[PDB]
């Protein structure tokens, strides 16, 4: 009973290198295989027949790599999206599958000098073009600069050929020009349906005489804190001397986009030696809004506006602090990376990402599972903590509850979270289950990782299974594939995987197997797991000071800077004021932002295992098909399923 | 006598002017009423649709009071209903004038004084000029005056229809740029 | 008590709609206008006025009953926007022998002269690896000692300004000992002398600033340099400052046109030769010791100067002599250049002028469009000012300009077609007349019940002309354009005969000719109304008659009648009065377009072969110019530094222009009579309790009211206030006036430096004729100055510059304290140049006789003072000559009065009293001009002595006895 199966990504991109996996079970001798690609409605032979021999020395495993040339669409107006048929003839029998195709491939990153501009200033911006593998590529781009009202003001078309991606550009702001949030769009000529845009604001000329800073003593205001919100105000000149005078401070509550100013929160404070304190009491805050319930106001933010007036001079400066989210619990527990499906009998692992109210990851915050009081898994540096629990044999939905137990905090202040999961059904009702477990550590490029394979099924027929087939997905493409041999009698297996730079920023491991099946129909069992790797540059770039540490540089003096980088690398430099950079927090061009953009466009959208054998493959981004009836459902949507 | 020759030359010049200037001009001024009535009906319909339509932010109409919207819609509907009935009168008149102009042009084609050019009148002077002149080419001149008077009556019908249409046309445009500013219900309904 | 709290509590009431009115009412009006008076200026509905009145009454009553800092906390918070300009914008590649993948590179940067923390960002883009970003690098630069010299923008000649320098120390718990010195400069009299240098030691305490004042008396005009040096003890610091200041003559710079003539030897000239005489300019008010300059410009073609100026961006703004801040005037960037480009595109002149400048002209047009986009409203309508009611006239003009510019640059179709649709569907009335719902700008107002139809006809004609251009651009988008055009044309033709004003007749005729309906008696109206077959003029209007003539010329060109055209061209050419061309933007654009159209549509080519000969009276050699068509540049220039009249001979062929323009400095005096205005300026002190800023030293209040002198003004009047040395306006009051609900002014710029002195230009929408429109504001004086001179205020309309007037205001003083910054030596440095310094109070007879007779001495007069006239800038002495000792070049009889002019600073030096005998003698340079009874300017070389009518009496009589013994034989 020989079997032949072929696996391919759900979506195949044009002008990109794609790979397909061929495997055979219960085959003797050489097994030549020929794979071809044709148009869905008609036959065009977009790709030449690719032939590969699945020799027994390779344990009947192979792969074929090809890239679909860009050709005229057959059904573009007659259909919404174009489909392509891919077939493989292993022996007498043949297999076929329909695959969705897309053309979008590449990214454009826009870097800007500043975020706040004034009339007459010059805007200097650059554009970097990258391919699927985040490498330089030469293609034509078109860039437009548009005013807030939506009327384009500037248009240009450039080419990155004979250059390393960098496309310097400059623009001059007219003296009398529209004021608002101007936009800069850029997109490729080949694919105008995808546009990458940035935004920059232009404001009027303003220059305060003295700097006033108002900030609260705490980042967040607890609901039951009877002390209230304490805010400190300082005022100082640019030449060192402090500011002495009188200040008026008003509090208010901002929700959604609207803001309500509390009429009973206006206070006058004498600022002496550039220092002042104000307090907003709980009673006034509660009585300001008609909402009587204290728990209902959770979610709204608190803002403070302060004005300072000097004694001798008439100069005035206004400052405001917007934010201070209101939270009833400092720590928050989130169920994002954990799988939402559980295998009966198999132990179940959960991941909790403790985060601060602002959004930064937590550190040194114990967490546990309510009801069981298991070992308190301390949160790691990344903020992810792993908790294991034993599932019940009953075929019922599973419910879990998790709570943090940080010391020197009240019981009420402790956060809580709940999660629900459904059982994983078995095609043959044989209770066959596979579990892939990974020890969660601070893994980074250059560190081996041990993956443990566990099998659960009856003892009637266990000698049939002697190997497992595993594949790794990273950035959509099939990074690697292989087999793990299991000797009879060993339920648990260990696989050492070497983590390299290619695995950045994360990967997904899908491991499965097949058996003859007592009923008569061959049974396939699969499992999936996701692992995250530290995000860092492939190479390295350092900007130190070559000048000796003699004394702080004085204005006008010449100094030297040491720039260390990869061999043959194009380095771009810019000197921006510290105040502008610190004032800007959303348009910062960091490596983390680039990796987030790269990871956002992923074909697979699922935390872990699915619901069925085909569900795992579909969620992981693979399509499993074979000669027999075992086949996966086709995909007819480029985007992942909407929540 | 030279007076007869001068009168004949004057009559020939007037006939040529009527054939080449008045006839062509008259027809072109009769088919414009149909193109204007329909255009104004379309503009009124568009204005009504924009009022309380699928979206808002229609200048001052967005904040217009609920009560005033009902009156605006009622007056717009009344004007639209009133203006529609005038279309066929102009439509038939246009074709009638075109046919009559073609007939008059065919008839005209079948068929001292320079100092008098100050007259600058060729409306109904042909028959009267022939009247003073009298006191094969003569026979066609008899029906030209009758055809010209019939054309004048046909054009007068369309002119009267257009003038009557103005009564209902002007009211909608008034309330439009009246409410278009910051004018509250008071003045609006007071004038309506 | 707690006035701010009461204001906030009162503002708490009312909804979010009627709260701006109350908040504005809380503000104290800069002027003393009652709440009822203020409510008249509210442009909102009838509900805002009620709340405004209620809040005004409540706050007034509360403050009166009350009678700390009473300032309302700002609701819209603002942050710092100006930041240091970014630098280090460069790209480099690392090309060095790598070591295990590491490639080092050393940079050489130059830190800027500033004290701030800089951040360097590095982004790398490799091939094998890819894009990567490194962390920012922080560089901190600061200094321990800082010096900053503060100087005024400008100083008038012969003034007493007190400049200062600020020393800043950034050390903690350590005082700084420094020595500060000012280096002598011969240009101005300083505390330091050539023999003795001024130095002083000062101790700066920790974390504090120190002020070192200085006094300088400028003498020479131009640009001067002031440098201050500071040396720190115990530390090797040798920092210093050097700053440039401007000294300007005592007067107002005025450039005046002398003559504008048309050169055409063949037709205008006789026997193929033309002779033209340019008389001398009338420089009867030149300030003493000032130089004038005369410029003669020969233009081969009538449209050469404008064509060359439009292409260049630097000289583009010189085509007008008025500010351009509002909507219509912002079109100055687009309308001229486009026309120039078109005039160069159709005619074969690009090769000679230069093809490379075409791209620059297109860039200017693009920038003009970008600036014009600012005035667009969401309803696809353009208003006169930002956030104002849309105007049909401005929208039509913008539509026409955009339609013209669509071919050259990428003009968005959406905006243009939407503007056309808005003009057609909304504004147009069923009858076919375009309505306006915005204040009038171009004197389109109705002249009365009988003249009501004139406004409708003019507006309909203008809108039809604008729309006809936007016919083939997007006709499918707007399918109701032909019907509107036909209706407007029919309406214009129906009432064309009943037209009286020349402008309306001209515009209607041009529109009808464009459509092709100006035939028969209608045409007789257009040609006959012209006066002398040359022009379309109306009484009382100057800059509108030229526009009407341009419209008539365009209509004639359309009608294909070239016999009547040439006469109008000459009249249009000879209409350059302001400076060297046309002032108003509209008139300049219309003349340019009309002349370009005439040149383009010429039945025959008039080749240029002009030969011009100029023979100045002062210059011996004659100058010859040859203007030919093949010449790349058809503009010739000549400059002279003397007022004289000269003859010019023109021969050959072609029509050219000759413009002679004179520039000189005029004296400060109030205009004898305004044309159609009545301006009044008053500067007064202010209460000392006002909270002046840190740097300001004094404060005053200036009021500037005016009223029209006609039936009505409308238009857009512009006020120009020339500030003083040190005085600056208060921006808070101007902002309150402009952005307040009771809008008293339209817009204030305060961002121009066209004149040497600081200026403030205020834009006003209208000037009331029945009553007097007035405005006042506070000004602050920072620097301490003495002997300050008065400023100026000019009120004028934009489109008609002839209707204008000027007034002069001086800081109130009237005190014989003769305050002066001197203490002991500085005035001795000032009176040296006033007049010849006698060696002693009473020098010996021999010395007097020796000094009296010199080669330069020409006149010696013994006179008796008659009267002395007080003034501000120059003192006047009416004097009668009694006896003559030595007659000069001019012949004066006994008993003839000759006035004398002296500097103000010499008032206490000469010590002249009325009805007293005196003797004096000077040089031939004292003669001023050649007017009858020429004035005598008392210069440095002007000896004066007291003549008595008792040892002193005996000595003076003995001295006198020897004065007339001989007639200076040697």
């Amino acid at each position: 009973s020989p079997m032949y199966s072929i696996i391919t990504p759900n979506i195949l991109r044009l002008e990109s290198e794609e790979t397909m996996v061929l495997e055979a079970h219960d085959a003797q001798g050489d097994v030549p295989v020929t794979v071809t690609v044709h148009d869905f409605p008609g036959k065009k032979l977009v790709l030449s027949s690719e032939k590969t021999v699945l020799t027994p020395a390779t344990n009947h495993m192979g792969n074929v790599t090809f890239t679909i040339p860009a050709n005229r669409e057959f059904k573009s107006e007659k259909g919404r999206n174009k489909f392509v048929t891919v077939q493989a003839t292993f022996g007498t029998q043949v297999v076929e599958k329909v695959v969705l195709v897309s053309l979008q491939s590449g990214y454009l990153f826009i870097q800007t000098d500043k975020t706040i501009y004034t009339p007459g200033s010059t805007v200097l911006y650059r554009i970097f073009t990258v391919n699927h593998k985040l490498l330089p590529v030469g293609r034509t781009v078109m860039v437009n600069i548009e005013n807030p009202e939506g009327i384009p003001v500037k248009q240009d078309s450039l080419s990155s050929q004979n250059q390393l991606g960098v496309l310097p550009l400059s623009w001059d702001i007219p003296e009398l020009v529209n004021m608002g949030q101007w936009k800069i769009r850029a997109y490729y000529e080949n694919s105008p349906q995808q546009v990458f845009s940035t935004e920059f604001e232009v404001k009027e000329y303003v220059l305060p005489s003295f700097e006033v800073i108002v900030e609260p003593t705490e980042k967040f205001y607890y609901i039951y804190n009877e002390k209230g919100l304490e805010v400190t105000i300082t005022a100082r000149f640019l030449y060192g001397k402090k500011v002495e005078g009188t200040a008026f401070v008003i509090f208010g509550i901002q929700d959604g986009e609207q803001r309500i100013s509390l009429p009973e929160s206006l206070k006058r404070i004498p600022i002496e030696d550039g220092s002042g304190e104000v307090v907003l009491s709980r009673k006034v805050l509660l009585d300001g809004v008609q909402n009587p319930r204290a728990e209902d106001l959770v979610g709204k933010s608190l803002y403070v506006s302060a004005t300072v007036i000097l004694h001798s001079g008439s100069d005035m400066v206004q400052a405001e602090r917007s934010g201070i989210p209101i939270v009833t619990s400092p720590y928050q527990i989130h169920f994002t990376k954990t799988p939402k499906y559980f295998k009966p009998g198999m132990p179940f692992d959960l991941m909790v990402f403790v985060t601060n109210p602002d959004g930064s990851p937590a550190y040194r915050v114990p967490v546990a599972v309510q009801g069981e009081d298991t070992v308190q898994s301390l949160t790691q540096g990344d903020g992810v903590a792993k908790l294991s629990i034993n599932t019940h044999p009953s075929q019922k939905p599973l419910s879990i509850t998790v709570r943090t137990k940080k010391q020197e905090l009240s019981e009420a202040e402790q956060a809580t979270r709940t999660m629900q999961a459904l059982p994983y059904s078995t095609v043959g009702n044989s209770n066959n289950y596979l579990h892939l477990s990974v020890l969660r550590t601070e893994l980074r490029p250059g560190e081996t990782l041990n993956v443990n394979f566990l099998l659960r099924m009856d003892r009637a027929h266990e000698a049939k299974i002697r190997y497992y087939t595993y594949l790794i997905m990273n950035k959509g493409r099939l990074l690697k594939a292989g087999r793990q041999v299991r000797e009879p009698g060993q339920d648990l297996v260990v696989l050492p995987l070497s983590i390299t730079t290619d695995f950045i920023p994360s990967f997904r491991l899908v491991a499965y197997y097949t058996l003859i099946g007592a009923s008569g129909q061959r049974e396939v069992v699969a499992d999936s797991v996701w692992v995250d790797v530290k995000d860092s540059c492939v190479g390295s770039l350092v900007v130190k000071s070559g000048q000796s540490e003699d004394r702080q540089p004085v204005p006008g003096q010449q100094m030297t800077l040491k720039i260390e980088g990869d061999h043959g690398a194009r380095v771009v430099l810019v000197a921006v004021d510290k105040g502008v950079f610190v004032l800007n927090k959303k348009n910062k061009l960091t490596q983390s932002k680039i990796w987030d953009v790269v990871e956002k466009a992923d074909i697979g959208c699922t935390p872990g295992s699915g619901k069925d054998y085909a569900g795992v493959f579909s969620d992981a981004g693979l399509t499993f098909t074979s000669s027999s009836g075992q086949q996966t459902a086709q995909r007819a949507e480029l985007q992942c399923p909407q929540p | 006598t030279k007076e007869g020759a001068a009168a004949l030359c004057k009559m020939k010049h007037l006939a040529d002017k009527v054939a080449k200037e008045r006839s062509q001009e008259l027809k072109d001024r009769t088919q414009n009423f149909a193109g204007y009535i329909e255009f104004e009906l379309y503009r009124i319909d568009y204005w009504l649709e924009k009022l309380n339509g699928p979206k808002g932010r229609k200048d001052g109409y967005a904040k217009l009071s609920d009560s005033d919207i009902e009156k605006v819609k009622e007056i717009f509907n009344k004007a639209k209903d009133g203006i529609t009935k005038q279309l066929p009168e102009a439509k038939k008149a246009g074709e009638e004038a075109g046919k009559l102009h073609t007939e008059v042009k065919k008839a005209a084609e079948n068929a001292t004084s320079y100092e008098e050019n100050y007259d600058w009148s060729a409306n109904a002077l042909q028959v009267a000029l022939n009247s003073w002149e009298d006191v094969e080419w003569q026979t066609p001149y008899k029906e030209t005056v009758e055809k010209l008077r019939e054309l004048e009556d046909a054009y007068q019908r369309g002119k009267k229809a257009h003038d009557a249409m103005l009564g209902y046309a002007n009211t909608a445009y008034a309330v439009n740029t009246k409410v278009e500013q910051e004018k509250p219900l008071t003045e609006v309904i007071a004038a309506a | 008590v707690q006035l701010t709290e009461k204001r906030m509590d009162k503002v708490g009431k009312y909804p979010k709609e009627l709260r701006k009115c109350c908040e504005d009412g809380m503000r104290e009006n800069p002027m003393r206008f009652s709440c009822q008076r203020r409510t008249r200026f509210i442009s909102l509905g009838e509900a805002c006025k009620k709340v405004f009145l209620d809040c005004c009454n409540y706050i007034t009553e509360l403050r009166r009953q009350h009678a700390d800092e009473d300032i309302i906390a700002e609701e819209n918070i603002v942050s710092r926007s100006e930041f240091p300009e970014s630098w280090l914008w460069n790209v480099e590649d690392l090309k060095e022998p790598p070591k295990n993948g590491i490639s080092t590179k050393l940079m050489n940067i130059f830190l800027k002269d500033s004290i701030t923390t800089w951040e360097i960002l590095a982004v790398s883009m490799s091939d094998k690896k890819g894009i990567c970003v490194a962390d920012p690098f922080e560089v901190t630069v600061m200094q321990d000692f800082f010096i900053d010299l503060r100087l005024p923008y400008s100083v008038v000649r012969n003034e007493q300004v007190e400049i200062r320098a600020v020393l800043y120390n950034y050390r903690q718990n350590q005082e700084l000992k420094v020595r500060v010195e000012l280096l002598h400069n011969p240009a101005f009299c300083s505390l330091a002398t050539t023999k003795r240098r001024h130095q002083q030691t000062v101790t700066i305490p920790p974390k504090s600033s120190l002020s070192v004042p200085y006094v300088i008396v400028p003498l020479k005009t131009g640009l001067q340099e002031v440098e201050v040096k500071a040396a720190v003890y115990h530390h090797f610091i040798s920092d210093g400052v050097r700053k440039s200041l401007k000294v300007v003559p005592e007067g107002i710079r005025m450039n005046k046109t002398v003559a504008v003539r048309t050169l055409d030897p063949e037709r205008l000239g006789r026997e193929g030769v033309q002779k033209e005489d340019i008389p001398p300019a009338d420089l009867s008010d030149q300030v003493p010791d000032t130089e004038s300059e005369t410029r003669i410009l020969l233009q081969g073609t009538p449209v050469a100067q404008m064509t060359e100026d439009a292409v260049d961006a630097e000289r583009l703004k010189h085509l007008i002599v008025t500010p351009s801040g509002c909507g219509e005037q912002n079109m100055i960037g687009m309308t001229p250049t486009v026309i120039a480009v078109h005039y160069l595109d159709e005619t074969e002149q690009w090769e000679k002028f230069g093809l490379e400048k075409r791209q620059g002209a297109l860039e200017l047009i693009k920038k003009g469009y970008t600036q014009q986009l600012a005035f667009r409203q969401p309803s696809s309508a353009f208003a006169a000012f930002v956030k104002r009611a849309p105007s049909t006239w401005l929208t039509a003009y913008v539509v026409k300009v955009f339609s013209l510019a669509v071919n050259l640059i990428a003009i968005d179709s959406q905006v243009l077609c939407g503007a056309v649709k808005w003009l057609i569907l909304e504004k147009q009335k069923p009858d076919g007349v375009f309505q306006e719902d915005a204040p009038v700008i171009h004197q389109e107002m109705i002249g009365g019940l009988r003249n009501n139809n004139e406004k409708d006809m003019a507006l309909t004609a203008f809108v039809l002309i604008s729309l006809q251009e936007a016919k083939d651009i997007c006709e499918e988008q707007v399918n109701s354009l032909p019907g509107s055009i036909t209706k407007a044309g029919d309406f214009l033709e129906a009432n064309y005969m009943n037209l009286q004003r020349s402008y309306t007749v001209a515009i209607a005729g041009y529109a009808l000719a464009q459509m092709g309906r100006l035939k028969g008696p209608l045409l007789n109206k257009f040609l006959t109304t012209a006066k002398d077959k040359n022009r379309w003029e109306d009484p009382g209007k100057q800059l509108y008659n030229v526009e009407a003539t341009s419209y008539a010329l365009l209509a004639l060109l359309q009608l294909k009648d070239f016999d009547f055209v040439p006469p109008v061209v000459r009249w249009l050419n000879e209409q350059r009065y302001y400076g060297g061309g046309y002032g108003s933007t509209q008139a300049t654009f219309m003349v340019f377009q009309a002349l370009a159209q005439y040149q383009k549509d010429a039945p025959d080519h008039q080749e240029l072969n002009l030969d011009v000969s100029l023979q100045l009276p002062s210059r011996s050699s004659k100058i010859t110019h040859r203007i030919h068509w093949e010449s790349a540049s058809l503009l010739r220039s000549e400059e002279t530094k003397e007022n004289e009249g000269f003859t010019v001979t023109a021969e050959g062929k072609g029509q050219g222009t000759l413009s002679v323009v004179t520039m000189y400095h005029a004296k400060a005096k109030d205009q004898l009579t305004c044309n159609k205005f009545d301006l009044k300026v008053t500067i007064k002190p202010a209460p000392e309790t006002e909270k002046r800023p840190q740097d300001a030293k004094n404060t005053m209040i200036l009021e500037i009211c005016t009223r029209y002198r006609g039936d009505q003004d409308a238009t857009m009047s512009i006020l120009d206030i020339s500030m003083m040395t040190g005085f600056a306006p208060d921006t808070d009051d101007l902002k309150q006036l402009a952005n307040g609900v009771d809008r008293y002014i339209s817009k204030y710029e305060l961002d121009k430096a066209f004149s040497d002195r600081n200026t403030l230009i205020i834009y006003l929408d209208k000037v009331s004729h029945s009553e007097d429109d007035c405005l006042a504001f506070k000004v602050h004086q920072y620097f301490n100055v003495e002997l300050i001179q008065p400023g100026a205020v000019k009120v004028y309309a934009y489109y008609n510059l002839e209707e204008s007037c000027t007034r002069f205001y001086h800081p109130e003083k009237e005190d014989g304290k003769l305050n002066k910054l001197c203490r002991d030596e500085l005035c001795r440095c000032a009176e040296e140049n006033c007049f010849i310094q006698k060696s002693d109070d009473k020098v010996t007879l021999e010395e007097r006789l020796d000094k009296a007779c010199e080669p330069g001495v020409d006149y010696v007069y013994k006179t008796r003072l008659v009267k002395v006239q007080l003034s501000n800038d120059f003192d006047e002495y009416i004097m009668a000559i009694e006896q003559t000792i030595k007659s000069g070049s001019d012949e004066v009889q006994v008993g003839q009065q000759r006035t004398f002019i002296s500097p103000i600073k010499c008032r206490e030096a000469l010590k002249l009293e009325e009805k007293k005998h005196y003797l004096m003698w000077g040089l031939s340079s004292d003669f001023w001009g050649e007017k009858p009874n020429l004035s005598y300017i008392i210069g440095k070389d002007t000896w004066v002595e007291h003549w008595p009518e008792q040892k002193q009496c005996q000595d003076l009589g003995a001295f006198t006895e020897s004065m007339v013994v001989f007639g200076c034989p040697n």
